[PDB]
C-alpha cells in the first residue's frame, strides 16, 4: 500500500522560474483591506503607450529639437535609428520597459509638439527609411520613403507612426555589441518651409519630442538587461 | 491576469493557506457578530417578580 | 495625425491613421504584471554564525553577509554596522567608497533588478522565498520568520543546548540530515498593517514628532529572517518571487545613462 | 508502473508551523469520555471580554486610582497610553493575550468602579485623546476630544470605551524600542468636580481600574513575545 | 456607559455606545485556541548514551540532556539528578542556583511558551512530536514510546546484542540510513486514564494517605520517550505540537514584571 516511485534524474534541482508554488507557513492570514485602492494596472502595455521624452544631443540631452529659419534639405532637424536601443530613446518609459524583454512587434509612435510662437508658422517633412540602402542623405531622399508634411497651425502637436515592416514577425529589442547601419532603418526630420515671422518675434522655436508605444506594439519573453548604475 | 503557474493539479493546500486572505472593509463599519462561541457566566435572579411578596415595602 | 499633447492624453494610432496599412496585432501574454514578476531573483548572499545552533543568537555577518535579513525588494544592511542587526536604506551602496572604489559589486542588500524597475508607486503580493546554500555538501540550516513589526530580537536562550532561534511558537524552518537537497522553499504571508506598500519612495516620517528622516513607512516590508546552522564557512544566496502582484500608480524608473558613445547600447 | 517524480529543492525540510499532519503510530485507541464537562472555550475573543485590573503606581501597582476633595484642571488622576504595551496593562488578560499576536483592531474598554462611600459624591471626565499635537496638559485640552462625564450616585461603574481611530485598519500590538509620543494616544481621566461628602466621612476615595477588549476587538498572526522571567 | 461591575458580568460595548460611531468589526480566526496551540515548538536538548543500540538502556544525561523525556508541556528534569530518570516538578529550575547565577537558560524541560501562556485549568488533545538532531551529518536514533502510565523500565536487555528499548510490541521507530532526512516525526493519541489533564496545577495528593505534596495529578502526561543511537555526540531538540486541542475554565496567567522603567515594554 505505501506507493511505488521512479525518482527523475534531475532530483533535487531549483528552477528560479518553475510554473508552480512552494510550502506554505503561516496559512489562515486575514490582509487589512486595501479595497479604498485606485490607480491599478495589470498589463505593462496599459501603460506603455504613454509618451515619455526623447533626449536630443546626448550627452546633454534636452526634450526637444530646434527649428529654424531656415530650410537645408541636406540638413536633418533630427535623425533617431529605429531600435529600441538608441541612446535617443535610452530614458522613455518605451525604452526602459522593453529593455527587459527580449523580442517586439508592432507601431512606434514619435509625437511633436510645436512649443514656439502662435504668430510662427512653418511645415516638416517626418520620413520612416526602412534598411537596406542606407539612411538618406537630403530630404529628396527621405521623400521616397514614408513620410508626412506637418503644418503648424492651431493643433499644437503631431503623432508620425512608423509602421512596422520587417521580414520577421518580431523583432529583437536589444543590439549585442552595436547595429551598424542596421537597425531597422531611420525616422528624419526635415524643414520643408522654413519657420517664418513677423516682426517681433524670436526666430527659432523648440519642438519637444515624445516617443510611445502603438495600439499594435507587443513585447514577449521577460528577461534581464545588462545590469548597469545610473551613475 | 496571474502568473506564472501552470500546473493542472489543484493546490495541494487550499487556499486560505496557499495565499493571504483578502478582505474587504466597508465604510460604514461592520457589527461584530452577536457571540464568539457559548462561553459564558451567567447571572440570574437579575430582577424580581414571585417571593413571600407584597409584605415587602413601598 | 493632428494632435494636442497638452490635454495631458494622446490618441493612440497604428500605421492605418496616416497611411495605406492595416494593424498589426498578436497576442501574448508576458507583459501582464503578475506574471513579469512570478519569477525569482537574488537579493545577496548570508551566513551563519558558529555553533548557532546550539547558542544565543547575536548578529554578526562574515564578509557582509550576515545573520539576518529583513524581507524587502528594497535596500539595507550599511556595510558600516555589518556588525550589528541590518536596516533599511534609503540609498544602495557602492562596492567601495572612495573614487578609486568600485560601484559592483554591491554591498547593500537588495533586489537590484526590482529596483531598476518597478514603474509604480504602491504594491501589495506575497512573498516567495529561497535559501540556496553554496554548498553541494551537507548542510544543516535553522530559519526563524518573524511577522513585521514583531519582536526581533531572538537573543536571550530560553533553553539550555538549544538555539535562541529555535524558541516559541514564531515559524521556524529547519533543514539537515545526509539526504536533503540542501535548499528551503516556502511562501509568507502579507503582513503589513499597511493596505498597500509604497514601492520606491515614501514621503513622511516614522514619528509625529517629524524628527525627519523620509523615505521609509514603517512596517512596510514582509518581516524579518534569523539564521542558525551548521556550516559557518558556507555562504547562501536568498530570493525572493512576487506571489499575486499588485501595482497602483505608474511612475518613473531608474535613470539610464546617456551613451557617450554611439546611437545604440547592448549589452553590461 | 512505478510513478515517476521529481523531488523539489526543498527535499527534507522541518516547518514548525506546516499546515498538515504526521504520522500516527497507535491508532484506533478510544479516549475517556469526558462528557460530562463543562466551562469550555473555543476562541480566546470569547474571554477578551472580561475586565481584569488595570495597575496603577508601577512598581507599586494597586489595582486603583485616587479620586481627592480637589478638583485641580491641571491634575490628571491617571493617564494611560493606548497601547497594549503601556506598563499599565502589563497584567490584565487583555495583554496577556494580545502579546501572542502581531496586530490587534477595535475597541478598547476601561472600566472604571467607585468604591468610596454611599455619602460620598463628585463627577470625573474621562477622555480619549487621539495623537498628533501631545498629551493634553489640563482638562480643558483633555475636554476637546472624545470624553465622557462620568456622575457617582446609584450606579457604581462606569465603561468608558475608547474608539479605534486610526490611519491603518490594524495597529501592531507591542512596540519595538519604546513608542515616544506617539502609541495610539492617551486615555485621561480628570475630576470635573471635587469629591464632597457629609461630616463624619473620609475625604478620598479609591476607584477600581479594569481593561477588556470591546465587541469590535479583533487580533491577527499568532507569534511569541520575547521571553521573559516574572522574577 | 453607566454600569455596576458588582455583579461579576459586565455588558459589553463598542464605541456606539457613548459617542456617535459604528462598529469596526473584521472577521478573523487565528484566534480560536486550536489553530493557536496547533503549531510545534521546543521542550529542550536531549542525548543518547554511547552503545545505546546495542546494550541495556540507563538513565542517563549529556549536559542535563538526557536519555528519556516525559510527554508533558509542564516542568521535568531537575538537573540535580541528570543522571536519574526524569520527573516532573513543580517549579522550572534557573540556569544557576546562586544570586550570581543566571535564569536562563532553563535547566529543566518544559514547554516554556505553553507555560508563559495557558489561561485554562484542563486541556485535551492528541501530540504530535518532533526529534531534530542537531547535525546535517548520518544519525541513527532508536526511539520507544510508552502510554502513560505503563512499564517504564527499559533496562533489562532481553536479546544479545539488541538495545533493551528495541524490545517487545511497545512502539518503537528508528531511522538510520545514510538517506534520511535525519528528523523524526510522529503523533501519539491521548492515554491518560483521566477525561481531562489539569493544565497547571492540580490541588490533590497521589495517594489516599495525604503524603502531602499537592501539583500534579498521577497519569496526566502523554507517556515517556526512550532513546538510543548511534551519535551520542550530538543532541537533538525535541518539539511538542497540540492536535485538537480542548481548554476548559479560563484562569489567569503568568505574571509580566512592572516596567520599573517606561510606560511601555517592546521586546527581549
Amino acid at each position: 500500500s505505501p506507493i511505488p516511485v521512479t525518482i527523475r534524474e534531475h532530483a533535487g534541482t531549483w528552477y528560479s522560474t518553475l510554473p508552480d508554488s512552494t510550502v506554505p507557513i503561516y496559512g489562515k492570514t486575514p490582509v487589512a483591506p486595501a479595497n479604498y485602492m485606485v490607480g491599478e494596472y495589470k498589463d505593462f502595455l496599459e501603460i506603455a503607450q504613454i509618451p515619455t521624452f526623447i533626449g536630443n544631443k546626448v550627452p546633454n540631452a534636452v526634450p526637444y529639437i530646434e527649428a529654424s529659419n531656415t530650410a537645408v534639405k541636406t540638413q536633418p532637424l533630427a535623425v533617431y535609428q529605429v531600435t529600441l536601443s538608441c541612446s535617443c530613446l535610452a530614458n522613455t518609459f518605451l525604452a526602459a520597459l522593453s529593455r527587459n524583454f527580449a523580442q517586439y512587434r508592432g507601431s512606434l509612435v514619435y509625437t511633436f509638439v510645436f512649443t514656439g510662437t502662435a504668430m510662427m508658422k512653418g511645415k516638416f517633412l517626418i520620413a520612416y527609411t526602412p534598411p537596406g540602402a542606407g539612411k538618406p542623405t537630403s530630404r529628396d531622399q527621405a521623400m521616397q520613403a514614408t513620410y508626412a508634411i506637418w503644418d503648424l497651425g492651431l493643433n499644437s502637436s503631431y503623432s508620425f507612426t512608423v509602421p512596422f515592416i520587417s521580414p520577421t514577425h518580431f523583432r529583437m529589442v536589444g543590439t549585442d555589441q552595436a547595429n551598424i547601419t542596421n537597425v531597422d532603418g531611420w525616422v528624419t526630420v526635415w524643414q520643408l518651409t522654413p519657420l517664418t515671422y513677423p516682426p517681433g518675434c524670436p526666430t527659432s522655436a523648440k519642438i519637444l519630442t515624445m516617443v510611445s508605444a502603438g495600439k499594435d506594439f507587443s513585447l514577449k519573453m521577460p528577461i534581464s538587461p545588462a545590469p548597469w548604475s545610473p551613475q | 491576469s496571474e502568473g506564472n503557474e501552470g500546473v493542472i493539479i489543484n493546490n495541494f493546500y487550499s487556499n486560505q493557506y496557499q495565499n493571504s486572505i483578502d478582505l474587504s472593509a466597508n465604510a460604514t463599519g461592520s457589527d461584530p457578530p452577536k457571540t464568539y462561541g457559548q462561553f459564558s457566566n451567567l447571572l440570574s435572579g437579575a430582577v424580581n417578580a414571585f417571593s413571600n411578596m407584597l409584605p415587602l415595602l413601598a | 495625425g493632428v494632435e494636442n499633447a497638452e490635454k495631458g492624453v494622446t490618441e493612440n494610432t497604428d500605421a492605418t491613421a496616416d497611411f495605406v496599412a492595416q494593424p498589426v496585432y498578436l497576442p501574448e501574454n508576458q507583459t501582464k504584471v503578475a506574471f513579469f514578476y512570478d519569477r525569482s531573483s537574488p537579493i545577496g548572499a548570508f551566513a551563519v554564525k558558529s555553533g548557532s545552533l546550539e547558542s544565543g543568537f547575536a548578529p554578526f555577518s562574515n564578509k557582509a553577509c550576515p545573520n539576518s535579513v529583513i524581507l524587502t525588494p528594497g535596500p539595507q544592511f550599511d556595510p558600516a554596522y555589518d556588525q550589528l542587526r541590518p536596516q533599511r536604506l534609503t540609498e544602495i551602496w557602492g562596492n567601495g567608497n572612495e573614487e578609486t572604489s568600485e560601484v559592483f559589486p554591491l554591498k547593500t542588500k537588495q533586489d537590484y533588478s526590482f529596483c531598476l524597475f518597478s514603474p509604480f508607486v504602491y504594491y501589495k503580493c506575497d512573498l516567495e522565498v529561497t535559501l540556496s546554500p553554496h554548498t553541494s555538501g551537507a548542510h544543516g540550516l535553522l530559519v526563524r520568520w518573524c511577522p513585521t513589526g514583531t519582536p526581533t530580537k531572538p537573543t536571550t536562550q530560553v533553553l539550555h543546548e538549544v538555539s535562541s532561534l529555535s524558541e516559541g511558537r514564531t515559524p521556524q524552518v529547519y533543514s539537515a540530515g545526509p539526504g536533503t537537497s540542501n535548499q528551503i522553499s516556502f511562501v509568507v504571508p502579507y503582513n503589513s498593517p499597511l493596505s498597500v506598500l509604497p514601492a520606491v519612495w515614501y514621503n513622511g516620517h516614522k514619528r509625529f514628532d517629524n524628527t525627519g528622516d523620509l523615505g521609509i513607512a514603517p512596517n512596510s516590508d514582509f518581516g524579518t529572517l534569523f539564521f542558525a546552522g551548521t556550516k559557518p564557512d558556507i555562504k547562501f544566496t536568498v530570493y525572493l518571487r512576487y506571489k499575486n502582484m499588485r501595482v497602483f500608480c505608474p511612475r518613473p524608473t531608474v535613470f539610464f545613462p546617456w551613451p557617450t558613445s554611439g546611437d545604440k547600447i547592448d549589452m553590461t
